[PDB]
């Protein structure tokens, strides 16, 4: 849809991704989406370089870790690193960070850069997270969060077809 | 073991059993023989080193003749590398860490994220890091070598054995 | 009713909790982690500019009640658990922030000995404050706070921060990445205290005495284990090295400057009544004095000064019975002023008014009017 594909765009078994709306397809980045699933959304923002994966698909007897869980019209960055997370939608994310192990982001939470989270991890909404461990950097604005989301699907919609062969 | 066509090799790495390599595992062992181990899973985006050669160039009597090895259980996760880790019994490499060069990995370790390995340091057994403290003992006996954390890697080796089938299916 | 909003403080912390709280809900220094600035700015800062201070009062204050409290104190009042030497102006930059631009109901301002003295609920009391980077005896008689007899000294474990850096300079064996003798620049300071809180043992006064050999004309070093930094920067220290730190407290010669000088002067300004009152009448108070094998070696030490010429026939003979904090002698301050603030809600007349400094604008000090 919005997200114009990229020139370099490839992955290893990318079968769950979405073609967001007023998004812009990033390349350099990976996705296992042959695995499990992930929760994409239009109108939402990411950057190149990533490194993106589903978690499991609840592997043990009962549930364990899940394929992972997203929102839309979100600020992703680059080089960060998904594993066991739980986001939400219109949320800022760090660059070169990381995904706490049983992470769950609720929407517009904003994401610290380079920021990780230990065991078990959790977020509020509009709720900034931060530091190595489990940590929260604060809360992000509601209306900070809107406008970013607009602002990132429409800095998408523009820099997406920039040699998007 | 899972000998994936994405998997990315490179030299005489006489691996062993149960050494399921997944797709885009690029590695070298040319200057280095590595022998892989029996229970691990080489994840995606990997990177096995052998010999770090003249760039960095070791002016020291460069007369190495040594191969790397591996050990039973020690599954390394995405983003890590693998700059000749002597492992051993079930030491897992999470996502990014910086492998360095000697750290004689020795069983119950637990690679957290981003944890830059400390060239000529003896790793020795039963010692988990944390993440933003570096070098950080804790969990001398949590973490340890035998019936803790290699009981918790072993556990973690059940859904890796799932998915070692699946993959062999699913190929 | 309501629990008053009873705050410690202090050179170095800066705790709080509800009226009557029996517990640490958390612990905040005395500094604000500025926003862009990579160091958390201190607040204990002197002869400076008291609007930034302001607006350290205005939004450290706000976070300040978010953080012991997650509410608004504008319903119950504030027990400040202050101490005397602080700029009262400075002082009254607190009270404008409360009344001024928080409108908290009233507050009160107290000493920690005096809230000490609420803790053993006794009213007599020669106690002693090892404050952060200073030194703070009080002498009390029969509840009040003697004025002519004290004990305040730049005498804390600041300048033994700066003791230890020297000790840095010349004990470091940091390995490559193997000595680099201080190669690194600055320390930080917060890390030496928890590295002395997980290392800072105190030997005895006989190892005093080793310490005075080791002044002039070496033993027992251990128990002593190497501190590993991250980033290849292992290095040891010798336990002789924390001992020589703690030793250096009484360094009397051609100076006669010392904490047991301090206190024992103090007592000699005391009358009759006092000298064996205080003698039985004897707490110590303050955090720094929390040190595993300190205080009693610290105790036979005083009892040794006791023989010095001018206080055998002056003072000598004296029980010094001594008081025991119920708690972490630090926090027993500070649960000092929850026992104020928890069943005493008559005295909110002591209480300072908000209204006196609406149609005051200040707040005259122990000084006339
Ligand atoms: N358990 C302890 N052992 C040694 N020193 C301590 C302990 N607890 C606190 N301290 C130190 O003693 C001092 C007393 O704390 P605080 O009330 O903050 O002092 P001040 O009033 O001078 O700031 C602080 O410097 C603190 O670092």
């Amino acid at each position: 849809s919005g997200n114009k594909v990229s020139r370099q765009s490839v992955l290893c078994g990318s079968q769950n991704i979405v073609l967001n709306g007023k998004t812009i397809v990033m390349n350099d980045c990976i996705i296992r989406g042959d695995l499990a699933n992930v929760r994409v959304g239009r109108h939402c923002v990411v950057k190149s370089r990533s490194v993106i994966r589903p978690p499991f698909k609840k592997f043990s007897k009962g549930v364990a870790f899940f394929p992972l869980h997203i929102g839309d019209h979100v600020f992703i960055e680059e080089d960060c690193v998904v594993n066991a997370a739980q986001i939400g939608s219109y949320v800022h994310v760090g660059k070169n960070c990381v995904i706490g192990r049983r992470c769950v982001l609720k929407d517009c939470c904003k994401i610290l850069d380079n920021t990780v989270l230990p065991p078990e991890t959790v977020v509020p909404p509009f709720t900034v997270f931060s530091g190595c461990p489990g940590l929260f950097s604060g809360e992000l604005p509601e209306c900070t969060q809107e406008l970013m989301i607009d602002v990132t699907k429409s800095y998408y919609q523009k820099f997406l077809p920039l040699t998007q062969v | 073991a899972v000998v994936c066509v994405e998997s990315e090799i490179r030299g005489d790495v006489t691996i062993g059993p149960r050494t399921v390599i997944h797709p885009k595992a690029r590695i070298i062992a040319e200057a280095g023989p590595i022998v892989i181990g029996e229970g691990n899973l080489i994840e995606e985006q990997a990177l096995i080193i052998n010999a770090h050669p003249d760039n960095i160039t070791p002016d020291a009597e460069d007369s190495e003749p040594k191969p790397m090895i591996i050990g039973t259980n020690n599954v390394f996760e995405v983003g890590c590398y693998s700059q000749a880790m002597k492992m051993g019994d079930n030491n897992v490499i999470e996502s990014k860490a910086y492998v360095g060069r000697n750290v004689i990995l020795t069983s119950g370790c637990i690679i957290g994220a981003c944890c830059n390995l400390n060239t000529f340091e003896v790793i020795p057994e039963n010692t988990v890091i944390y993440g933003a403290d570096c070098l950080r003992r804790v969990q001398t006996e949590r973490p340890q070598p035998q019936t803790l954390q290699l009981d918790f890697l072993m556990k973690i080796l059940p859904n890796y054995h799932h998915l070692k089938k699946t993959m062999k299916g699913s190929s | 009713e309501k629990t008053a909003v009873v705050i410690d403080l202090g050179e170095a912390f800066t705790k709080c909790g509800f009226a009557g709280e029996t517990g640490p809900r958390c612990i905040i220094p005395s500094v604000i982690k500025k926003a862009g600035m990579p160091k958390p700015i201190k607040v204990v800062q002197y002869n400076i500019n008291t609007e930034e201070l302001y607006s350290y009062l205005k939004e450290f204050i706000h976070i300040l009640y978010f953080r012991h409290l997650l509410v608004n104190p504008r319903d119950r009042r504030v027990v400040v658990i202050e101490s005397v030497l602080c700029p009262s102006h400075f002082r009254e930059t607190l009270t404008r922030v409360l009344f001024k631009y928080f409108e908290v109901p009233s507050v009160l301002l107290a000493p920690s000995h005096l809230m000490a003295l609420l803790t053993l609920g006794i009213n007599s009391a020669m106690v002693l404050d090892c404050g952060y980077r200073e030194s703070l005896v009080l002498p009390i008689y029969e509840g009040i706070p003697v004025l002519n007899c004290w004990g305040a000294l730049p005498l804390g474990g600041k300048a033994l921060h700066k003791e230890l850096e020297t000790q840095l300079l010349e004990q470091c064996t940091v390995d490559t990445g193997q000595s680099l003798p201080s190669v690194m620049g600055s320390i930080p300071e917060g890390v030496l205290e928890d590295i002395k809180v997980r290392t800072c043992f105190v030997s005895d006064l006989t190892r005093g005495l080793k310490i005075q050999a080791a002044k002039f004309n070496r033993p027992s070093p251990p128990p002593n284990v190497d501190y590993p930094l991250d980033g290849e920067k292992i290095l040891h220290v010798l336990g002789s090295i924390r001992d020589s730190v703690v030793e250096i407290l009484f360094e009397q010669d051609n100076e006669e400057k010392s904490v047991a000088t301090l206190i024992l002067d103090s007592l000699m300004q005391c009358p009759i009544d006092t000298r064996k009152q205080l003698a039985e009448n004897l707490v110590i108070i303050g955090g720094t004095s929390m040190l595993p094998g300190f205080l009693h070696r610290l105790l036979a030490e005083i009892r040794y000064l006791v023989e010095k010429p001018k206080y055998k026939k002056t003072l000598g003979t004296k029980t010094f019975r001594i008081h025991t904090p119920p708690a972490k002698a630090n926090c027993v301050a500070w649960l000092g002023g929850a026992i104020f603030g928890a069943l005493q809600d008559i005295l909110g007349s002591r209480s300072v008014s908000k209204e006196y400094y609406n149609q005051t604008g200040r707040i005259p000090d122990w000084c006339s009017l």
